[PDB]
């Protein structure tokens, strides 16, 4: 089991500090180097810099040198990057990632970087946990000609990411679209998920969605 | 001619007779690699990284004349 | 600085075409340029390293090419499991660069959306706040114009637009735009419109209800 | 790789070591009977260096 | 004036040593390399060595190093090449010729030789000053419009002999073949001249043939 | 060893037209060959430097150039001072090597020799040796063979050619052919003979005496 395995997710206020963790397992952990690259959402990837776990020895991108460091524990084959002075722009995933295999023979030929951890989360804000209020979406008149209708729920103003929802617990699952979330002027997240459904099983079938927002321990299930 | 990157991940670790060193390479770290590197060519051609930090590698550059 | 700049933005194709994804490099980069594949969710992949280098455990369809600061990812044939977006990332000198990204989307034929409307609910408008919902279903090309009237006067600054990834059994994409008013603002009006502008429909397609309903 | 000498004249005004970023000594081989010394400054620009002048042995000595 | 200027000729019996130089004027000597290159009689060249003016440290083709010594004099701005061991395959015209301007700021995009000395000529040989001897060179029969005389002069030591027909006034129509190195060590050359049949009988010709180094002056009637 | 290969051996050329001297490296040189002209009784003389960089003093008419392994020296039209031997030499490596040059000479019509035979001198007898010259005058082109005959045996090693550079006026060549043998052996024979073979003689030239007569 070659592998790369990061810390979970992280919220931050601005101005604080994170300290990120990728385990190295299954290969000779000093013939490869430890890449850092962030991934801002929505954005391409940003190389943060680099460390040698065999000596330690870190490279920065001179735009984060003044508030990152790289760190390894050879005992435990895992990597550590510290990012101080944190700022909105800051909220990222953050990906280790190898590059090798490298040996005492210098070369210019270069491998690309063939394994990736699952990344990391950073979230910078000056705002609070704080768990969702659902909203239901049906249309005004349920008198429709159509044969379709839709119908849903509003889960605004949460704070972090992320929200899961279902509908009927699971059993709906065709028809449904969960847009991504949306980051709101006022620092909070919304978000909304439809159902397409036929107009004659509405009175009939009932439409519950399962809304769950595990950092503020908030679980919600609204009827439409 | 120009150092890009570190060049060095490993180093050779067996000391072996200076005698073999046909060029001595000492790169001090700058803004593309962040530690001392040492370079060394062998009689075949072979380019081999040393540890500036090990005692017998000090010694082959300080008694190298 | 390296700058990679990779082009086009956006590749729209069938399964089973040839995809040709170009990378220019503002200055030489010898040939360590090297691809990788990145889907919703997951790090990214590598494809091909030293311009044209075989990866382990990596399809053949997938080959680079380069001639001086040009570079080129062809997928000889588009699978299902090609769409992605793909980047070229550099590693000739640090600090690595990485271009801005093509996306790999799939090519099907036009599909009109499906509009609906959603009045905000009186739970909500007991709070102070309004949120009136647009809904894009199942449409294909990606691109369509939603504007929010409300009583004939166009909407600007006050919507955020939300939409999925391409469906993986229609090639659909669905959209969601939210209109936020205060209570006070939206107490103020009548008729709250969705006027929808797609490739799909002949001439643009009005929801509307009235406040009050 | 080394193909004939580098260095036919060598910069004699003495300097400090700091501003030394790469120190090469190419011992003599079958393409120059000499030893040749050559450093990298800050700026990029190789200078060539005496091995027989006393103050470049001394650089080369306490380098590191 | 940028000159290379070279020692002159000389005359080396085998196994002795030959040690000729190079004075350097109107540059900046230590700027440039100073090669030695030598061209046998007939053939192409061949690159001996060279030597940095500055150190006074010489290259050389691993053909010569056993036998060969190059030194320069930064005082007098002169490099010098000394030859050992020498067989008669060593018989050339050397030359000087200087590759540059380079600094203390190495490179790997390099200069020709573009200013060379005069050259050299090193003759090995067993030989010692002789004068030649003049043969004439005339049909068997002096019985077709055209009809060929000349002279041989043969077996001379130093290079080299001058030769003329009526004193200059002859000049149409004459060879004066290049100098041919015999195996006896001694040198030999034949200068002959086309003329008129009709011419032969009334028309006088003469070779005058000159060898200054043992102050030889023969005109000979053919 | 590098070995730098010249083509061909001789260019024969009217006054006027177009030179193209090849040189082929052994091994790569990167761009450090240099060409030479040189002309009798003189050294030679730099006319392009790293492959395609002009010489000051060296008229436009003669450039350079280089693929690889493969150089070109190009004279765009000969002018009559360009008629001399053309050496390529590298330094980008020690030993410095030089090829072995390319003579370009003036090209005309073909001229057969006219052939004399010189029978040796009784005061040359009279030392105790023999010379029997053979004149080749006014021939071209050059290649020319020279078979000396005693009394039907073909001679070898016993005999010395000599050449003239390319006449001035009439663009030929004139040689000399001389037979060394001791009067003890020149004594011994009858018929001295001179076989010349030359494009210029639609059958080989015959030229002999008997001694004594």
């Amino acid at each position: 089991q070659v592998q790369l395995v990061q810390s979970g997710a992280e919220v931050k206020k601005p101005g604080a500090s994170v300290k990120v963790s990728c385990k190295a397992s299954g290969y000779e952990f000093t013939s490869y180097w430890i890449h850092w690259v962030r991934q801002a959402p929505g954005q391409g990837l940003e190389w943060m810099g680099n460390i040698s776990p065999n000596s330690g020895s870190a490279n920065y991108n001179e735009k984060f040198k003044s508030r990152v460091t790289m760190t390894r524990d050879t005992s435990t084959s895992t990597v550590y990057m510290e990012l101080s002075s944190l700022r909105s722009e800051d909220t990222a995933v953050y990906y280790c990632a190898r590059e090798g295999p490298y040996s005492y023979y210098p070369s210019r030929e270069y491998y690309g970087s063939d394994l990736w951890g699952q990344g990391t989360l950073v979230t910078v804000s000056s705002a609070s946990t704080k768990g969702p209020s659902v909203f239901p979406l049906a249309p005004c008149s349920r008198s429709t000609s159509e044969s379709t209708a839709a119908l849903g729920c509003l889960v605004k103003d949460y704070f972090p990411e992320p929200v899961t929802v279902s509908w009927n617990s699971g059993a709906l699952t065709s028809g449904v679209h969960t847009f991504p979330a949306v980051l709101q002027s006022s620092g909070l997240y919304s978000l909304s998920s439809v159902v397409t459904v036929p107009s004659s099983s509405l009175g009939t079938k009932t439409y519950t969605c399962n809304v769950d927002h595990k950092p503020s321990n908030t679980k919600v299930d609204k009827r439409v | 001619a120009k150092e890009l990157r570190c060049q060095c991940i490993k180093t050779y670790s067996k000391p072996f007779h200076p005698k073999f060193i046909k060029e001595l390479r000492v790169i001090e770290s700058g803004p593309h690699c962040a530690n001392t590197e040492i370079i060394v060519k062998l009689s075949d051609g072979r380019e081999l990284c040393l540890d500036p930090k090990e005692n017998w590698v000090q010694r082959v550059v300080e008694k190298f004349l | 600085e390296i700058v990679l700049t990779q082009s086009p933005a956006t590749l729209s194709l069938s399964p089973g075409e040839r995809a040709t994804l170009s990378c220019r490099a503002s200055q030489s980069i010898s040939n360590n340029l090297h691809w990788y594949q990145q889907k919703p969710g997951q790090a990214p992949r590598l494809l091909i390293y030293y311009t044209s280098r075989s990866v382990s455990g990596i399809p053949a369809r997938f080959s680079g090419s380069g001639s001086g600061t040009d570079f080129t990812l062809t997928i000889s044939s588009l699978e299902p499991e090609d769409f992605a977006v793909y980047y070229c990332g550099q590693n000739n000198e640090w600090p690595e660069v990485f271009g801005g990204g093509t996306k790999v989307e799939i090519k099907r034929t036009v599909a009109a959306p499906s509009v609906f409307i959603f009045p905000p609910s009186d739970e909500q408008l007991k709070s102070g706040t309004a949120s009136v919902v647009c809904l894009l279903n199942n449409f294909y090309p990606r691109e369509a114009k939603v504007q929010w009237k409300v009583d004939n006067a166009l909407q600007s600054g006050n919507s955020q637009e939300s939409v999925t990834e391409q469906d993986s059994k229609d090639s659909t994409y669905s959209l969601s735009s939210t209109l936020t008013l205060s209570k006070a603002d939206y107490e103020k009006h009548k008729v709250y419109a969705c006027e929808v502008t797609h490739q799909g429909l002949s001439s643009p397609v009005t929801k509307s209800f009235n406040r009050g309903e």
